[PDB]
RNA sequence: GGGAUUGCUGACUGAUAGUGCAAACAGUACUGUGAAGGAACUAAUGAAACUGGGCUAUAAGUGCGCAUUCCACCAAUACGU
RNA sequence: ACGUCUAUUGGACCCGAAACCGAUCGAUCUAGCGACGUGCAGGUCUGACUUUAAUCAGGACCGAACCCGUGUCUGUUGCAAGAGACUGGGAU
RNA sequence: AGUCAUAGGUAGCAGAACGUUCUGGAACAAUUACGCUGAAAACAGUAACAGAAUUGAAGCUGCUAACAUAAGUAACACUAAAUGGAUAACAUGGCCGUAAGCCCAAGGUUUUGCAUAACAAACAGUGAAUACGGUU
RNA sequence: UACCGUACUGCAAACCGACUCAGGUGGGCUAGUAUAUAUACUCAGGCCAUAGAAUCAACCAUGUUAAAGGAACUCGGCAAAAU
RNA sequence: CAUGGAAUCUGUGAAUUUGAAAUCUUCGUGCAGAUGCGAAGGCGCUGGCAAGGGACGAAGAGACCCUAUGCAGCUUCGCUGG
């Protein structure tokens, strides 16, 4: 089966650029994959009730945009999309020790992280839903707060 | 000697090896009262050696490149508690403490 | 003067002596490869990724 | 002997021990935060004076059916 | 500066007597808890003892005093 | 001459042997800037060195699985099941 | 012809050189060159220009950052397969 | 089966045997062996007759692996300094302060965060929205 | 108005030296006495984890002081002291 | 006298070396300088902390000399080559 290529960095530096097209198609058939992480159990139930929230985190490939995104999150789920950020995360390397012992390492596949801001749908807007007290008291509160402790070693019992 | 001056030797030193000693003369003496039906203070540590355990190979860095080795060692505890045919003398005289003082 | 550290690393120079083009670019660094290739060798060059 | 029959052979040998990345290939994924390797992505414009402009054909348009609410066919068939 | 010869069994113990340690001709021994230790030294709570029940210590009264607390 | 299937082929070897590799991932881990070098590891059994203690002081049966030859269907020319 | 023992050609009872000839890889250590960029606290002396004035020169001097390693001592399977301390040399 | 003769040995030469693995002669260990001795030796105690050998090891500053000795010896001395029943949050004392502080680069590439042991890596974390660096 | 970098470390226990190695590693910012980025104490900030515990061995290393002399030491005032 | 090792204790924890050792002295002998042979004598046994005369201490199968059908580089009115 065909499958992903090696790439060599000499290659990528010698041969760059990549170049737009020209022609850009409405893509019928997309082949695009988005999931969510674990959300907060409240989070949970705000989204069981009237399916909204103001940030949601995503996993997605490396090999997608800010655009692609939200024109897709636009398009099909029929949210507002207002800003995305994307991170690219290394795999995590995991150890699966054999038979005779070897350390099998291996390594996930790379995957992009895109923090998605939302608006609210269409009059429903209230439900950003959030005494005072004074800057000069907070400072000086946290100037005689006592200092956090140094962190504790792995064999160190405390 | 005797299990208890046994446990006194063991509780006077501040080795490290005490302490493992006294675990292994602990799991004897739990043995040889609650599984077996041996009379408690007759007991004589009649049997007791210790034998090679599994190292673990480590290196060392001399001088001009040369190796060495930081091997941890370890060892195993064989006890053997007898049942004597009489109390034996407790070799060690028990003396009052500092906290029985009127 | 201590010896023994030789090794300076750098990518730019990594990439640029023992890479797949400066091996590509003359032919006995094409015999280089093809032998690394009838060797068997997991990591044809130093900067192969995927 | 050729330059492009050397770069095959050595993607046929890669071809072979491919899969979930394990052993040199668990290291050699990090070149990715140490050249700026570029991704698999379709760019969607070019710089002029430094400012990047999106050629506004080149946005991405993705083609949905008119309701997916109510069509008749599942992603399950039944046994 | 360096052993010419390897050293055989029955030498090395007669070299290694200086390690041994001697045994101890006396205990102090808490009736009530059972621990043990030496007669100079306290092996109650107030130092290393888990097993104490108080009871090795028979009286303490003293009720009375009285003092300026600074504050 | 070279590259792959088959060997009712072997007075070839049987895990320090036989390929460098009988193994979850061997041209691997690891070494080297690089070309290049390049391991160990099967399943039971558990010898010696070593170190503590003690002492002394009936060349058979019975089950399965196939191969050979009979049979009866066969492509009907090497056997096809 | 077989068997045994010698002999010759083969690596020819086994292990061990310094070598010689080719054609791979190495200036990430180091030597030289080339392109681009950066740095040289504080003072001292001499010469020149302009002065109502916020300029230049010296393979100049003392001296930090920085570069090097003179002497002594320590260290010698060392902290280090060449280091440390104190004195040192250069520092437009 | 009674008399005689011979029997020190290096280099070397000659003769007789023991043992290991495999094969041929149909198959010599399915249910083991175990009276502890025998023989001049090599050894034997699970055939024998022939054959084919990667066929015998204290001895090559041989190679590989394991285990000792030195030896619980040397080392755990470059530095600022610690104390209070804790590598403490608190208190006391000290050290650097053109660094032993702060911000980056090269390089490293997850070494980064969480549990008064614990069952926790299997879980998290890097957001370009100031004309940030690059790509030009 | 996209793509890549953004964690942590960076005179160092995380880089180069087989090591938690007394070695090597580029640029920038900075307060007072005060006056120079030198020197002594200190600000902001950081640190007192990687062997601990007492004590009068000899001896070794590194220093302080030393009466009267003073290179008489030594291959050589080397090393210290001194300006 | 001061600081830091060393010496004591607790915890971590090597290596050089090693035919086997249960290894006395003197004189003699001897591959020619003996712990091991001969004669005479001495010695309760085992260690810690020190000093290093011996164990021809240990560390390099090359300090110097000689030899090889020995190599290597260099030199020249050594030889031969376009
Ligand atoms: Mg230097
Ligand atoms: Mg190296
Ligand atoms: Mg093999
Ligand atoms: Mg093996
Ligand atoms: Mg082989
Ligand atoms: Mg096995
Ligand atoms: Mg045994
Ligand atoms: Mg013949
Ligand atoms: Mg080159
Ligand atoms: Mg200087
Ligand atoms: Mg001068
Ligand atoms: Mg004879
Ligand atoms: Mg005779
Ligand atoms: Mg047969
Ligand atoms: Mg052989
Ligand atoms: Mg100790
Ligand atoms: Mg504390
Ligand atoms: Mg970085
Ligand atoms: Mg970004
Ligand atoms: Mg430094
Ligand atoms: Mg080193
Ligand atoms: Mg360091
Ligand atoms: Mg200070
Ligand atoms: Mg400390
Ligand atoms: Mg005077
Ligand atoms: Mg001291
Ligand atoms: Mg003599
Ligand atoms: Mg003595
Ligand atoms: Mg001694
Ligand atoms: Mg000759
Ligand atoms: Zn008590």
């Amino acid at each position: 089966e065909q499958e992903t290529r090696l790439r060599f960095v000499s290659s990528e530096w010698r041969s760059g650029r990549p170049q737009p097209p020209e022609r850009r198609i409405p893509i019928c058939f997309p082949n695009i994959t988005l999931q969510m992480m674990k959300l907060t159990p409240e989070q949970m139930d705000q989204v069981k009730e009237t399916g909204w929230l103001r940030e949601v985190a995503f996993k997605t490939t490396p090999d997608v945009t800010k655009l692609e995104i939200a024109a897709f999150l636009q398009s099909v789920y029929g949210m507002n999309v207002e800003r995305v950020s994307t991170i690219n995360y290394l795999g995590r390397r995991r150890l699966a020790i054999s038979r005779n012992g070897k350390r099998l390492w291996w390594r996930e596949d790379d995957w992009k992280k895109a923090y998605v801001i939302f608006r609210p749908p269409a009059g429903q807007e209230h439900l950003l839903t959030r005494q005072q007290r004074p800057v000069i008291e907070q400072i000086r509160e946290a100037a005689r707060a006592p200092r956090l402790p140094p962190r504790p070693y792995p064999w160190e019992r405390r | 000697l005797p299990y208890p001056d046994a446990v006194a030797q063991c509780s006077l030193v501040p080795h490290k090896a005490a302490r493992y000693m006294l675990q292994a003369l602990e799991a004897a003496h739990a043995d040889a009262t609650e599984v077996k039906g041996l009379d408690a203070e007759r007991l004589v540590v009649g049997t007791v050696f210790v034998t090679r355990g599994a190292y673990e190979p480590g290196i060392s860095y001399h001088s001009k490149g040369r190796p060495g080795s930081k091997t941890f060692h370890r060892s195993h505890i064989r006890v053997v508690l007898n049942q004597a045919a009489e109390r034996p003398a407790p070799f060690a005289r028990i003396v009052a403490p500092l906290m029985s003082r009127r | 003067g201590n010896r023994g550290n030789t090794y300076q690393p750098s990518r730019r120079k990594r990439v640029n002596r023992h890479g797949l083009e400066k091996r590509l670019s003359t032919p006995q660094g094409r015999e280089v490869l093809l032998r690394r290739l009838r060797k068997g060798r997991w990591r044809i060059t130093v900067d192969s990724f995927r | 002997i050729g330059r492009e029959a050397v770069v095959d052979l050595i993607q046929q040998s890669a071809a072979k021990q491919s899969g979930i990345r394990k052993g040199w290939q668990v290291k050699a994924a990090t070149w990715v935060k140490r050249v700026h390797v570029d991704r698999g992505d379709v760019k969607v414009g070019r710089l002029e004076g430094g400012e990047f402009q999106v050629l506004p054909h080149l946005r991405p348009r993705y083609f949905v059916p008119a309701d997916l609410d109510k069509f008749q066919l599942k992603p399950y068939v039944e046994v | 500066a360096t052993p010419k010869k390897k050293l055989s069994l029955h030498r090395r113990g007669n070299r290694r007597v200086w390690y041994w340690l001697k045994r101890k001709t006396e205990v102090a021994k808490c009736s009530y808890c059972g621990a043990l230790s030496g007669r100079n030294q306290m092996f109650s709570g107030a130092a290393g003892n888990s097993a104490c029940t108080g009871q090795c210590v028979e009286q303490a009264p003293t009720p009375p005093a009285s003092s300026y607390p600074a504050e």
